[PDB]
């Protein structure tokens, strides 16, 4: 699972 | 002791409870007709299907995106503004913000219903983007969707009119940053006397550890078809949990406010300009 | 044309498919009674809620082990072999065993209840590791499972007879690399003549391409709650599906392929024996 | 979400 | 059926090819003289050993430049605009774009004899960067590359007129991102109707991949030295292949398309305005 | 091997005119600034109230926007105002306005340079500043004074456009430095005098910008220990003055002959603060 | 309520406290004479001074080791076994073992001088390594330091009789991982009944964080110059700080304790073994 | 000031370099008739477009060889012991060797052509692995060539005997650490009196560094077609460059040395051993 | 070894 | 691009 990153 | 949703009801009737966050997903735009693009039984995913994707997430990737456009314009030309309605959970929290009671509302949906519903713009934290607004992918310059629409509805690839680069709708692709806005969390959180939480187990960060970002004293209500998350990990005191159908029980609490009649009103008057 | 259940069984009765790999996950022992310790519900996820875990999967992580081990070990108690037995899916594999019908079961279960069921360990792949035996976290010193048994079950936290490092039973934890046994596949997925997917989306890789690694010809039979994951993405002619319960699926496929009796009697001298 | 590597 | 070069200038007459996409490297230069600064024997080699390089490749490293940008600068001197003249690849290039017939030029050269032939910068995509600009280290202000020009042949290191900050010509150090206009590729190469690779092997991604990115009937004719990388690995049923000396092949393509005249007068011109 | 004294000379027959400055910690202790780091200050305990793991975490993002109070706690305690320039500020002040001053490079955050009256133009502010700040959200820019009340009322100053944090432009652990710190590339190799007072040297990539002068440059150390790079490698025109950072400034101007023109000086600004 | 170093005294002497955790640092052996190689004035820092060494501290780095072992083989010849003794600290610390009240000492320090003392190499966790052993950096083998001492006191670069590559003594350098055995913490500090912390500032982790690791009804006695990292951040209420001289605060103990006959003999009889 | 040929035979003849360490590359082996894979041409490469194959040098990454070992076989098959001699170069090492002046000899090559000419593994470095043993992939057991021979040499994937896992050659992949003989470099540079390179640019790390490892005084001495890489950059005033074909260098140097008869009574012995 | 640069 | 095989 990919992330939009914070 | 424990609370009720009733207890809930009344803490926002004496309007004790005037700075309300909400976190919303996926769920409460099933009942719209929204299709899951992973999933088999849409139009969207034979759509779909016909291009060389290995796994459905690839549609929000920039290598696949500038190897094959024409996916994500699907998934686009799906999901535009128009082609879907928002429901009695997008109307009822556009009453939250009517009567002054919503302090902010963070989305993981791009499917951009809170904006149809009536809620500014300035209330919102589109956390994975929206298609209200493009970019061009190599001279950087804004463009309204509307600039886009036509080409987007034709199967064209929108280029932009001067340096012919592709267009791209400002949807938060893997890798890439969540938006600004976001850091809003920092001072909303803190602020909150009431957490609302709509259709989404919120399993992946940062939206979980948002979840325990508000005060101890403070009550969170989840409306969702399961506990799960850290709701169900870190319960507290003051939780209060309405499992079953979304749009069911976003219907009890509004009864329980005695908001029904003025929702039905609110849906009339705003399907009426649609 | 699209193949069916019965299909598959034929194709089985029939010995043009001897050579099944099969892939199972957690669907296909709940019906043992293990429980799922990342919701809520259940007696293990109440005791796991003792202490300062941020969310139920950092039980499987090092820093957290070597932080407290106590809650791992809380886990491994329930877990460890005796406490639980296998259900009709594993004795149905086991009959595929002991017909040489089985190539490889890989497991991405940890309740250890394929061995119970007397598949032999050359023939199976512990994916996510084993209660069976143990690993010194100092000196690295092997033992077995046994060796430790009594400590774990008396709460007391094993430590190594030569060195006094606690000694962790060889779970494979986040991070870790799998088992050197998983290159296996390498040879297996392109031997398989079918391939058996049970209680498992097989939706996070390195599982998920293992999918595609068997033959275009070679039919997949899924027997799942839902049909999501690769199966759903990337579907091919001569794939099955079988929704709903697992073990009413495994239970079908028993009788289509006439094995009812040969099973019930197979059960019967197990569930005799323990 | 974490995994377990391939060597 | 295969394809010859005759094949290829007889579909260039007709303007059955008038969407031409062309990549070229190193090769297509070297009859201009321009010095390989890994290569021993030029002078520009014997004034960059002065300093303390590590390897050649340090002149576009910026922690390097920010030690020391004199060897960078040295470079610059040595290729900047006026020193070297494009050969008859280059006006090859022009008499296509003249002709209308070009869609984009991409390079990896840094020696600018794409611009200095005539070509518009909107048809250029200089994938290393490119001396025409330049960047304040500090600021971030741009500057045309005539605005430095003197400072880099007086040997003094260009300074900002604003906070004086060291002002750096826009060639792509190792590390840095590609230049925008890259991107142009998405949608460059699924509209170009012809692939033309000129003195390059395209060893190198993203440039290797790019060659596939064109339409499966779309030719790709090669003029080089040897016949290797993905056109060599990947060949397909339309490929052409002229291997020889570049400027040979060129010229072959070049009377075979009955150009040979048009292409003597504008050669002549060009160098007659320098 | 050159003394103090004939540096001083040096600077007095104008041979050199183009000094570069580099300062830490030990010029601004005398002045009174707080080390958040070290406990017996009221700053420490004031952060101590705070759920902080370690001190230095006020200056990274994660907690900042977990909880931005620690931080502005430590901004209000030292904002412009709260504390004055000593000696050696007023010292480098004088610098420039002899015009001899080519850059100062700080360490510091308590921006006692500008204060002083050394122009920004002057400075290069390495670790940032409370002069401007940006809104964390929307990008925006204000000056350091827009927030100022709001820093010195135990608030955690809000954008105007969007609510969003205003941070003051320090810069946090992880962050780039300011793109002013580049102009070293052409500082260092332009000066004929490097100045090293009150710092340690013991963190990059400040350190080794002591090296980046030319060999025949005199490198001139005001401070306890001899430690960092100009212990490592050192060079024959080095000179180093150990000991207490403000005697040893105080010595140097003296051989300079300052003395009056530095406490004419000092007493001016002191009125006008 | 707080406690002194009296009560700490008392509470040993009592043997309230017979599982004693030390925790040491650079301070207790600074008394030994034991040269700081980061700090000028030492004739180890001139002799580092002598190599293209951009800082010390590259001598605990493996690329400039493999480039050139020499200058760590000078800090190996000036630290290794022999060339200095333990002071009263480590005295005391051995007395602590012989009297059955040491459950493990930690240590930072590359001197040795715990082992010298006479405390067995089972108690100790020597956390940057040591000097007592050696690895071949080819062969893996392992050899006992005197098997290279010879080699080291003569300056020359020890190679292993098998495989002639170099010998090198086990000092962890930067980048490697902590020694296995430093993994007891994960036991040792949940028993430790009183913490004890000599000569270190604790600043660095994973040494920092061990300070709370220790349950909160166990006292942690620091004697070093100053009160800061962890301690000075987190105090807990049964903490005792001796502050300065770390000889002077451990000889105070040793009178609370009536040791100090027992430690001059002891001290007697050990110098009087070297 | 300058060096000859004949001036470097001359220092070995008079024993005055008698500990020479030699780096070789591809050129050394191509007079052998050894394939490039990389180069279109040749059996080889034709034999491995049938495979899904991105790029040739996938032939050595884990995860194609995972996916496919067969590609990877063909090759082995291709270079196996037997199939290929040693030429003159390869001799005149190995005679260099007999006469008891070769220290070390670093290889990139894989053809194994320097065990065959009967140089003793102890004097090489083969940095890039070898075919003459393998190790099994699953249960890491390791295996002379000649056990998996037949299975190579007969198209057949090599299962262990014990685990039927793969068992691989022991080639190193990209990715993976090279051999740990690699740091006899650290003893073996410093040690040399002569540096003799052939057949390689060494333009790629760390073999390239390694032609400074060498102290300054000690000769090097390359026979190679071109001088590039850091003998051409950081020239030394004892550099040689014997440009030219490989085989004529060598066999120059052979006569200058007088080691003719020797050289050819060396091939005519071995050459009749196989 | 070689370097690159980076499509973003 | 070209792979590596790493130093250890
Ligand atoms: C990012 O994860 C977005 N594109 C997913 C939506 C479907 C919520
Ligand atoms: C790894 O993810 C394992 N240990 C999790 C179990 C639930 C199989
Ligand atoms: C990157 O590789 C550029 N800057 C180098 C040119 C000389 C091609
Ligand atoms: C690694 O780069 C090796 N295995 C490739 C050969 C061609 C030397
Ligand atoms: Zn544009
Ligand atoms: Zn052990
Ligand atoms: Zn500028
Ligand atoms: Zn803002
Ligand atoms: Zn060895
Ligand atoms: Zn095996």
């Amino acid at each position: 699972r990919s992330g939009k990153v914070m | 002791g424990k609370l009720s949703l009733q207890d809930v009801a009344e803490l926002i009737r004496a309007r004790a409870c005037q700075r309300v966050v909400v976190m919303v997903g996926a769920g409460i735009s099933t009942p719209s007709g929204i299709p899951d693009f992973r999933s088999p039984g849409s139009g969207l995913y034979s759509n779909l299907q016909q291009y060389d994707l290995p796994y459905p997430e690839a549609i929000f990737e920039l290598p696949f995106f500038f190897h094959n456009p024409k996916p994500f314009f699907t998934l686009a030309k799906e999901l535009y503004p128009g082609n879907y309605k928002p429901n009695v959970t997008h109307y009822f929290l556009r009453l939250l913000h009517d009567k002054g009671l919503l302090l902010r509302l963070y989305t993981q949906n791009i499917d951009g219903l809170e904006r149809v519903s009536g809620i500014p713009a300035s209330k919102l934290v589109e956390a994975h983007g929206t298609f209200a607004s493009a970019t061009c992918t190599v001279c950087q310059r804004p463009f309204p969707g509307e600039d886009i629409r036509a080409d987007v509805m034709a199967d064209r690839v929108p280029r932009c009119p001067v340096c012919t680069g592709v267009v791209k709708p400002d949807i938060v692709f893997f890798g890439e940053p969540l938006p600004q806005r976001f850091l809003l969390h920092v001072v909303d959180f803190p602020m909150a006397d009431l957490l609302l939480i709509l259709g989404t187990s919120l399993e992946v960060e940062p939206f979980a550890s948002l979840t325990e970002a508000v005060r101890s004293s403070v009550p969170r209500l989840l409306i969702n078809r399961d506990l799960v998350g850290p709701l169900a990990w870190h319960p507290r005191s003051r939780d209060v949990a309405q499992l079953g159908d979304v749009v069911h029980g976003v219907e009890s609490l509004v009864e329980l406010l005695g908001w029904t009649e003025e929702m039905r009103d609110l849906v009339q008057r705003e399907t009426g300009k649609l």
